[PDB]
């Protein structure tokens, strides 16, 4: 029961440092995006 | 003009609906005439189309419905059924809806009591719809001030009941011929004390009104039985 | 970037000019006073003409009286003064109208307030007109999809509907609006957003959210901001219904949202007051369920006849269509006022939204006691009608027993389940903004509400449950949920599948 | 013994499920982040 | 006239105050609007004071007064409230007084508008 329990407390885990990792790729990716339409427009 | 006293006719036969709390409390008479109180979205039309199907099984005569100020889909909707069951060539239609002038909305109730009143003098029984009699009233605010009218209690005209009562001394059954009528009586904002429903009330011999409360609770069609009487 | 000869437009302009004289109908302006002008003379006008001032402004005229002529005017009037000229255009007030409008911000007149350069629409049209009658119309069965759970399985919307918005402040009608046009930029239905007495910030908000979601090139925005005239916010639901109605008439399908009709109902208080109209109820005109009911009319669906009579033989077999969603706003749930049961007496439903249920994190708030549609299921797909038959009856259970869960090991066991079932219909119907369903979504998360795989899963992991089923569904059944969003099928195929991927998840996953 | 052995199979597969629906949301996240760097660009 | 919608900033860009409750629970929006509700005698010109401060010291801006319906007494003791908090220099004071016809005391708002 203790190793059953640990399996699905472990999997939760997993689940939300890839929601993280999906937070990450997609505001650095505005960001980028953001700042190269700045230098556009300034240029 | 209306038809005279000498020639009003007297009858109370039973007209039986097959719906429990309009057969209990307050029950109607061929050749008598019913309003169907009430506020926005409580039934009004709803319980108008059940009375016509059911009123239509031991009734071979004709019939005249009038939309006045009402829905134009709901026009659509009760033309194609009756043109898909077969009952069309008994039923004259006449419409004037909330799309319209308010000179449309003030004279169409005029003209589905001239064809009714066609009929009944022709000798026959009748029965005579009209959706919201207060539309025709409504119509009647719009053109009073352009009139040259000073304004009533709560903006209305000052020719209210003289209006309400040259348009409903028509409807009635005479020795020639009689007309039944359901009529559909909005009131406004909720309030019964409101001049338009309290002027129409003493023109009716049956009075069903609904209520937002007793729909509120899931019941339906929705009467107060207490504020529901009739004559009978 | 810029070279010389591509400004020469301006010969070509005065290649285009007609500098011989016209002959005017003109008069002079005797009073001003708080947007109403008085002008002598103007013999030839019409009712309801625009009227040419100098500096740009026009004027609509009401009053044609023997002697004088009063006229409305459609903007500023503070730079009018006694003794300036008023000319007559021939014109009926009119609005551009086309697909060049979508992607543009407009004013009330149609002119660009997004700075994006001139409109070139090829055709104007009137912006007071009687809806089309009786025998013109066909009921309505072709869905509009919202997006929302709550929305697309109780209230149904469908093409030619009018569905009222109606609640207190702040509790999400813009919200629901929005989304429900954010839904249709792939559907086929093209959009109009009336701002009426919003403020400008709120509107540039919405049209940055429109932008960023992918919706702007659908959608045509007028906005009548709260520091305009009362006589543009008046108008500014007429002129996107006109810019619906162009693709209304020719066999096409459109959806417009009046975000308050509450405060083009005030303006127009405002214009009849100062034009000393007796009022009644509240101030307001007696005509005032007539501003309502001229407009919302012309929401409709038209048959194919009316199409083919419109384009003389053009499109052929083709119904047009526009769907409206007006929106009121309630005083602390007052639904019988006068001006909230003006409108429930004019639409096909209406979707009521609880503050009570905001307040405790219910989002889409939506009251399922008093929300109905008169369309109904006529509107729907297969697969959403077949499974949200008992969405509606486990939220009206949970009414009254949602009060009694802090006594509820001590009951019955048809009531305990019923309870238990009622959690998790209400668990399951909330839902964030700008978040989009398709069919196969709703219809997955309805077919785990319905059909008892809800059971033994707790309550603060209900909706994790649904997005983990959600995307298990987008990795392995791929072509069932294809199959779904066609037009929304249901059979013994699909059902097996659905039941067979929900059991696997609720055993390997 | 035998039911222990079972117990830790179940788990090594919880963990391995939990994997591969982390590995479905950052791609998934990937296409997002194309997707929305292309929209800011061609504005 | 109002400013136009291409003249719009755009965001919803934060106001600090300095103020730890403004700025956790009730935060404020630069072009936002503030309603203030309560009686007298609980703080309401302290906090008028300190915001008029912070946001001169630490934001390098101005403020502007503008009473309308200004009861003579509270005027003359909140100029010399802020004399004696030395925050005087740091906002112009516009007063549309009681004792004054209605069009000053429709106006005055616009004038502080207008500086502001
Ligand atoms: N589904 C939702 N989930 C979470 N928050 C939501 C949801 N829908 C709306 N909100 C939030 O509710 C708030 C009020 O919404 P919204 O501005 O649409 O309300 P409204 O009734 O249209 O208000 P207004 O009086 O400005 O017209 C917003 O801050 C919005 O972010
Ligand atoms: N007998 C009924 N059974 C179920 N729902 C009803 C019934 N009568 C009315 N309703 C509900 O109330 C709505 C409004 O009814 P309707 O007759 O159009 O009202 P009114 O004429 O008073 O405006 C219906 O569309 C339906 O949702
Ligand atoms: N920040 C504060 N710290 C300590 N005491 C305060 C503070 N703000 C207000 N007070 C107390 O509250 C009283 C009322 O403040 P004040 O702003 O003058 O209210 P009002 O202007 O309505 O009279 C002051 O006399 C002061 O003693
Ligand atoms: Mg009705």
């Amino acid at each position: 029961g203790q190793q059953l329990r640990e399996a699905k407390a472990q999997a939760a885990e997993i689940v939300e440092q890839a929601k993280k990792r999906a937070n990450q790729i997609v505001d650095e990716a505005r960001d980028q995006a953001r700042t190269e339409g700045e230098r556009l427009k300034a240029q | 003009e209306a038809p005279s006293y000498a020639d009003q006719a007297g009858g109370n036969e039973l007209l039986e609906t097959g719906i429990k709390v309009i057969d209990l409390v307050c029950p109607f008479a061929k050749g008598g005439k019913v309003g169907l109180f009430g506020g926005a979205g409580v039934g009004k039309t709803v319980n108008m189309m059940e009375l016509i199907r059911n009123i239509a099984i031991e009734h071979s005569g004709y019939s005249v419905f009038a939309g006045v100020g009402e829905r134009t889909r709901e026009g659509n909707d009760f033309y194609h059924e009756m043109k898909d069951s077969n009952v069309l060539d008994k039923v004259a239609l006449v419409y004037g809806q909330m799309n319209e002038p308010p000179g449309n909305r003030l004279r169409v109730a005029l003209t589905g009591l001239t064809m009714a009143e066609k009929f009944r003098d022709e000798g026959r029984d009748v029965l005579l719809f009209i959706d919201n009699i207060y539309r025709y009233t409504l119509a009647g605010t719009e053109v009073s001030a352009l009139l040259g009218r000073m304004p009533s209690a709560v903006g209305y005209q000052p020719t209210l009941a003289e209006e309400m009562g040259v348009l409903q001394e028509r409807i009635t059954s005479t020795k020639k011929g009689s007309i039944t009528s359901i009529q559909a009586v909005y009131v406004p904002a909720d309030d019964l004390t409101d001049p338009s429903p309290a002027t129409t009330f003493a023109h009716l011999d049956a009075t069903v009104v609904l209520s937002r409360d007793i729909a509120s609770l899931g019941i339906y069609p929705a009467v107060d039985p207490l504020d529901s009487t009739s004559r009978q | 970037l810029n070279p010389s000869e591509i400004s020469e437009i301006i010969k070509g302009r005065i290649e285009k000019l007609d500098v011989a004289s016209q002959a005017r109908n003109e008069g002079t302006i005797v009073s001003v006073s708080d947007g109403i002008v008085r002008i002598y003379g103007l013999a030839d006008v019409m009712y309801g003409e625009m009227i040419e001032f100098p500096g740009g402004v026009y004027g609509m005229a009401l009053n044609l009286e023997q002697d004088s002529v009063g006229a409305v005017v459609l903007g500023e009037y503070q730079g009018l003064a006694e003794g300036m000229n008023a000319k007559c255009t021939g014109r009926i007030l009119e609005v551009p109208v086309g697909p060049e409008l979508l992607g543009r911000v407009v004013d009330a007149l149609g002119n660009p307030i997004d700075g994006k350069g001139p409109i070139d629409a090829k055709a104007t049209d009137a912006v007071e007109k009687v809806a089309p009658g009786v025998i013109w119309r066909k009921s309505v069965d072709q869905p509009v999809q919202t997006g929302y759970k709550s929305v697309d399985a109780m209230i149904p919307v469908g093409r030619g509907q009018r569905e009222l918005i109606i609640g207190d402040r702040q509790i999400g009608k813009t919200a629901l609006a929005v989304d429900a046009i954010i839904n249709q930029k792939d559907s086929g239905i093209k959009c109009v957003y009336v701002a009426i007495g919003q403020k400008q910030s709120t509107i540039a908000n919405v049209v940055r959210k429109l932008e960023e979601n992918g919706a702007l090139a659908n959608t045509i925005v007028v906005a009548a901001s709260a520091s305009e005239s009362a006589a543009l916010q008046y108008l500014a639901p007429y002129s996107g219904c006109t810019m619906g109605e162009y693709f209304r008439d020719r066999g096409e399908d459109a959806l417009i949202v009046y975000d308050d009709l509450s405060k083009q109902a005030v303006a127009y208080r405002q214009i009849s007051l100062l034009l000393r109209r007796p009022p009644g109820r509240e101030a307001y005109p007696g005509d005032v369920f007539y501003l309502h009911s001229r407009l919302l009319e012309r929401a409709s669906r038209v048959s194919e006849e009316y199409v083919e009579k419109f384009t003389n033989g053009a499109v052929t077999g083709k119904t047009g269509s526009l769907t409206a969603l007006p929106i009121i706003e309630t005083q602390a749930g007052d639904v019988s006022a006068f001006v909230p049961t003006n409108v429930i007496s004019i639409t096909d439903g209406q979707i009521f939204l609880e503050s009570a249920m905001f307040n405790s994190g219910i989002r889409p708030a939506v009251n399922a006691g008093i929300s109905v549609s008169r369309v109904g299921g006529a509107a729907q797909t297969k697969i959403i009608k077949k499974l949200s038959g008992g969405i509606r009856t486990a939220l009206a259970q949970y009414r009254e027993l949602a009060a009694f869960a802090q006594f509820a090991s001590d009951l019955d066991e048809a009531t305990r389940k019923q309870l238990e079932h009622g959690q998790r219909v209400t668990e399951l119907m909330k839902q964030k903004q700008y978040a989009p369903m398709s069919i196969a979504e709703m219809s997955l998360s309805l077919y785990a509400a319905e059909r008892g795989f809800l059971q033994d899963v707790e309550i603060a992991k209900v909706g994790s449950f649904e997005q983990a089923l959600i995307s298990y569904f987008q990795r392995e059944h791929a072509a069932l949920l294809a199959k779904i969003n066609e037009k929304g099928d249901f059979n013994d195929e699909i059902d097996a599948g659905i039941k067979a991927g929900i059991e696997k998840f609720k055993a390997t996953q």
